[PDB]
């Protein structure tokens, strides 16, 4: 039961018992998770009166290459469990790569508890600073429109997808948020760009009731508001007649909107005047919802360049920076959210995992051994090492943090940029360039429609006979199939290398499938990643999916607006 | 500075622009109101009054394929569209003449006319794209080992492919895919990726044409 | 030896002959029966089966101006049909196609029709005759300072001039002394003196054609 005062005091206690809970989290994670096979590798049995020291002495550091094969055996037909407690309910990916190729991280229900308690706490502090009407609504550019099942019959899911479709999502979130304006069907629509379009429409639906405008990411926000500049007259024509634009095709979404559509010529008059009055769309968000206390999301590092344009759209409204952590592990929440993006910091929550930090101090890399979270030196920068319920134990995400200060007994951390980069040779290539050739080459036939490809990915399906590349697109708008079928042919025709020639012609691995998905998919991925919270480097998206890769994978198949197997050959 | 007399949906005007931009010329485009055919145009071809017209040394150069070999011969040092042999030249010319006859009239039939006229044109164009697909065989292009003469000739028809797909209510791709397939291949050339206007508008002009003459 | 698959009454057969003979090349002429086409002809001309087709070194060349251009390009060592300049060539190709379409369409209206279309064709052919006259002036040829590429394309119609005066009931000599006299100069050369069949034969055929087909 969400109460501002008890949760904050409790969190305060938690912050001041930060050292205790970190410890207790380590003992409890290991008890809960004692039987993991790498633990036999180190020699652990659990408990006793020397548990914490023994854990650090016995358990060595791990890279993506060491973790990828193991939990690879977890997902694909071997439903066999590997490193925390049971077999996993979901499956993940990490930005940047494991030697140029897919990385994976496990998912548990506890991460859902982590989410629900974290948002409870974060909402409270922010609601303390920005008090809301509990009878209002809010504009959330948020999706979980897609769930597919892996080759072994095990769900493989993004952070968006496993929260929002989680059986406990609705009841746990109802008490700590303003109800999303759009129906669950739109959020989970097979056609998200149009559903985002109806999401714009949706927050637009309950404007006065809207307390805040929420997207995980500021680039998400700029995307939406630039798109606004694009489509404001079409929306006004659509909503006015009581008939949505014929652009919109998927039936479930069509039914929901049809439940909401009847002719009203009146407001069209109001909108053409208001939208025409704007200056280069300055202060777009206050214009739309004059009374939103804040625009909410991560405003630092990679998203810092998009925040001013969003500021341009948000006017003089404050951009409130969101918390810092993920299914890989939650570290911090913003407990002074009124702080500006330039001065924004995040205070670590210590019950979600046992975290450690590798010193960079010396020159390069540093080769110093790690100290405790509260043992960190103020002012200096460290790489976060992760032990938790996410299947990573003393794991190097590969990421640099700064200690701005202590919020009571917990550290405040600050982050600049997006790049956690050392890279290797992939085997999902078809080098980044050639694959990029494939997207760009197929994209011009989308271009004749005045559309550019905003992003893209690919997957190797070894379930089928013959296996097949699946190419995925995030694009600006809806169009017809004939061109997208043409598309897929070009992606086949763009993969320059000969290897592709023998098989695809010989069909030993099958026809490439162009599964066309809608807006924000790759955004949700970036949302996931800079929101990973261990990190300053999280913005690099894996281009082609090995069996291992799973973030892009979750959002991939059902959200396919249209999917095609080449009618070529 | 080469002065071109063009028409936003001229597939032939596009043959010119694609040819010139493929070569390496900076040139100027002037859009025509064929209701009011220009003083300089009416002096370029006072009888056809037809474009594309590239103007060089103050000498009007006319007709689309004429203009593109004009493109070859005007800057003969960098990007040749033909190969070295005379026979290969004759083959590419052969096939540009192909592009220009049953192919153009058939598309003209599929977006320009209807009914008894329509299906004649529809099988004609599918027959066309099939002999076409057969001679493409394997080649990245057509008129040589690289971007070619007739590459320029028939690439510019692939923004009307959308028009054909819709009025014909067809899909020229399950019957002959490697062609359209080759087309969005040839779109990556900066010569056609900036010379050719959008297909939704081209589709709409076919729609304006149709709505006018029913 | 070069292989010519041809039809003796066809003007376009004759341009293959004029270009080949103008050069000095020795070739074998094969008279084709449209009712019973040669094996070589189906293989040489699968798509349109139209004469003449020249087989050289086992590669086929088809259509009218193209065979002439191939002939000029295949044997560039002696007498060149085109000008060295791109632009002059430009003019030639323009004028050659000019003779092949509009002059030729009105041309088919001359020997191949009756009634008001005949009247139309007659208006059209004398006028384009006048503009052929316009481009000319007081000179022997067309394509070059000697016998040229456009001369090649148009001189073959001179065998058919007797039919056009005949069926046209018009005075090409009186209105256009220049074109006919241009025809008789070209006739002075063995290239036309031995490639153009007796006009009596084609002139008889055309009438026989008229009688036979409605
Ligand atoms: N940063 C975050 N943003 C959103 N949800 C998160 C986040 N971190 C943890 N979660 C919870 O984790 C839940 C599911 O993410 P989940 O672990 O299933 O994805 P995964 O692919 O299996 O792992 P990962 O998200 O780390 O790549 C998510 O549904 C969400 O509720
Ligand atoms: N086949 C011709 C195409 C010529 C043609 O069809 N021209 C049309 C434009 S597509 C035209 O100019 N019409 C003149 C007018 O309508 O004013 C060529 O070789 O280019
Ligand atoms: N495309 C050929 C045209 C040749 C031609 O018209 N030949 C005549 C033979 S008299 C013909 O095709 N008649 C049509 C037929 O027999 O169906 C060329 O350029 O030479
Ligand atoms: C806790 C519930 C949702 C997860 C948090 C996410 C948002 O909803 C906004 C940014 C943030 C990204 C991140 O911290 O993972
Ligand atoms: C709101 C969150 C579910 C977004 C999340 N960071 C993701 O895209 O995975």
């Amino acid at each position: 039961t969400f109460d501002m005062n008890r949760v904050i005091d409790e969190f305060d206690e938690m912050t001041r018992n930060a050292h205790q809970v970190q410890k207790q989290t380590l003992k409890e994670i290991l008890l809960k998770n004692q039987s993991a096979i790498y633990l036999q590798n180190c020699g652990l049995n659990g408990n006793a009166t020397d548990p914490e020291e023994a854990f650090k002495s016995m358990v060595p550091l791990v890279t993506d290459v060491e973790l990828e094969p193991y939990i690879k055996r977890m997902v694909d037909g071997d439903t066999s469990p590997i490193l925390t407690g049971h077999p996993v309910p979901a499956i993940s990916l990490s930005s940047g790569t494991s030697q140029g190729r897919p990385k994976f991280i496990p998912f548990t229900d506890e991460l859902m508890e982590n989410t629900l308690q974290l948002f409870r706490t974060a909402f409270a502090f922010r609601n303390r600073d920005f008090p809301i009407d509990d009878n209002g609504k809010a504009l959330q550019f948020i999706f979980s429109s897609k769930q597919y099942i892996s080759t072994g019959g095990v769900p493989v899911g993004t952070a968006t997808t496993n929260v929002y479709r989680n059986p406990n999502f609705k009841a746990g979130m109802k008490s700590i948020t303003s109800p999303s304006c759009s129906p669950d069907e739109v959020i989970f629509s097979p056609d998200v760009h149009q559903a985002l379009y109806c999401h714009l429409l949706s927050g637009i639906l309950f404007r006065d009731q809207v307390q805040y405008v929420f997207a995980v990411f500021a680039h998400g926000l700029v995307h939406a508001f630039r798109t606004f500049e694009q489509v404001w007259e079409e929306i006004v024509t659509d909503i006015k007649d009581g008939v949505l634009s014929n652009r919109i095709t998927v039936p479930s979404v069509r039914t929901a909107m049809s439940k909401l559509l009847t002719p009203n010529p009146e407001l069209a008059e109001t909108i053409r005047t208001k939208c025409m009055s704007l200056s280069n769309w300055y202060g777009l968000i206050p214009a739309l919802f004059p009374n939103a206390k804040y625009v909410y999301g991560i405003m630092t590092g990679s998203m810092e360049p998009y925040v001013p344009k969003l500021r341009h759209y948000a006017g003089d409204l404050p951009l409130v920076s969101h918390d810092y952590g993920s299914s890989e592990g939650w570290i911090a929440a913003n407990v002074t959210p009124r702080l500006s993006p330039e001065e924004a910091t995040f205070a670590v929550i210590p019950n979600l995992g046992y975290f450690e930090f590798l010193p960079v101090s010396e020159t390069g890399e540093g080769e110093e051994k790690p100290v405790g979270l509260t043992q960190v030196k103020i002012g200096e920068e460290y790489e976060v090492v992760i032990t938790n319920y996410a299947g990573l134990y003393r794991y190097r995400l590969g990421d640099v943090v700064k200690v701005i200060g202590f919020y009571n007994n917990t550290p405040q951390l600050k982050f600049i940029c997006r790049r956690n980069l050392i890279l290797s040779i992939n085997i999902d290539k078809n080098t980044e360039r050639d694959l990029q050739l494939s997207v760009e080459s197929a994209a011009k036939r989308l271009s004749e429609e005045k559309i550019e490809v905003i992003d893209f990915s690919s997957y190797i399906d070894v379930s089928t006979d013959p296996g097949h590349y699946a190419i995925f697109w995030e694009i600006s708008g809806e169009t017809n199939e004939d061109v997208l079928q043409d598309c897929c042919n070009c992606l086949d025709r763009a993969f320059i290398d000969a290897g592709y020639v023998s098989s695809r012609k010989c069909k030993t691995i099958g026809a490439l499938e162009l599964r066309v998905v809608a807006k924000g998919t790759f955004r949700k991925i970036q949302e996931h990643f800079l929101g990973l919270g261990s990190s300053a480097g999280q913005f690099k998206m894996p281009r082609c999916v090995k069996p291992s890769n799973a973030k892009v994978l979750q959002i991939l198949c059902e959200n396919v607006v249209s999917s095609y197997f080449s009618t070529a050959f | 500075l080469p002065i071109l007399l063009d028409y936003w949906p001229s597939m032939f005007g596009m043959r010119a622009r694609v040819a010139l931009r493929e070569k390496g010329v900076e040139f100027e485009y002037r859009e025509e109101d064929f209701s009011n055919k220009s003083p300089l145009l009416l002096q370029s071809n006072p009888i056809h009054k037809k474009i594309p017209v590239l103007v060089h040394n103050g000498k009007p150069v006319c007709e689309s394929l004429n203009v593109v070999q004009y493109v070859d011969e005007a800057w003969p040092e960098k990007n040749p569209f033909f190969p070295s042999d005379p026979y290969g030249r004759a083959q590419a010319r052969f096939w540009a003449d192909f592009v220009d006859k049953k192919f153009t009239d058939a598309q003209f039939k599929v977006w320009g006319k209807k009914g008894e006229e329509q299906e004649a044109g529809k099988k004609e164009f599918i027959e066309a794209v099939k002999i076409l697909e057969s001679e493409l065989g394997d080649k990245p292009y057509f008129g040589g080992d690289s971007f070619g003469y007739v590459d320029i000739s028939l690439i510019t028809f692939s923004s009307w492919f959308q028009a054909y797909e819709k009025f014909g209510n067809f899909s020229i791709e399950s019957e002959s895919p490697k062609l359209i397939a080759w087309a969005k291949r040839c779109m990556e050339k900066e010569s056609v990726s900036k010379s050719l206007p959008d297909s939704e508008k081209i589709v709409a002009y076919a729609a304006e044409y149709r709505k006018n003459n029913l």
